[PDB]
């Protein structure tokens, strides 16, 4: 039963077949963890949030950017930005000409992707595009715009914690 | 590793 661990995936909040972190209470679908897992591991397993720290990112930046992106994903305010807006939604894609969501950001952390990030700067730029699109499309007083603004405050906090030696323009 | 099996939402 593993009641020392949560009952819903930290990322998508659904039940099902869940892998338990051995250092925190979070649980994950294999495919919801960052980086995704293809099978259940043997022995002890520690999620990316609990871990301590040449194409693609360097292995240093890879671990930091994975922690940054998973931190966003596990925050429940991020749920409206996990997936692309429904192509049936009214006017969205007439207003937002460069859409961005967390599933795209997660895909581009993989060096096999043809648009893969090569620097943390490119990761931060795509996260900020997500916040920019949220503020442009949604009216400022709406629940989604407020979640966006609050999640951005969380994200700026994590940037200073994970990348104290870096400051990212605008 | 430890695995938990709960019901999905529906
Ligand atoms: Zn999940
Ligand atoms: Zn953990």
């Amino acid at each position: 039963p593993h009641m020392e661990n949560e009952d819903f995936c930290a990322v998508c909040l659904n039940g099902g077949e869940l892998l338990c972190c051995d250092r925190c209470p979070k649980v994950f679908h294999l495919s919801c963890h960052v980086p995704a897992l293809t099978s259940f591991p043997g022995g002890e397993w520690v999620c990316t949030l609990c871990r301590s720290l040449s194409p693609g990112l360097s292995m240093y930046d890879q671990k930091k950017c994975e922690k940054l992106v998973l931190s966003l994903c596990c925050n429940n305010l991020s749920l409206p930005f996990h997936e692309p807006v429904s192509p049936l939604a009214r006017h969205y894609y007439q207003i937002i000409k460069r859409p961005m969501d967390l599933s795209t950001i997660r895909r581009k952390l993989q060096k096999k992707d043809p648009a893969h990030y090569t620097t943390p700067e490119e990761v931060v730029s795509d996260v900020r595009l997500m916040f920019w699109n949220c503020a442009k499309f949604n009216y400022p007083d709406s629940e989604v715009a407020e979640a966006g603004r609050s999640l951005e405050n969380f994200f700026e906090g994590w940037l200073k914690e994970i990348y104290p030696e870096k400051r990212f323009a605008q | 590793a430890r695995t938990k099996q709960t019901a999905r939402k529906s």
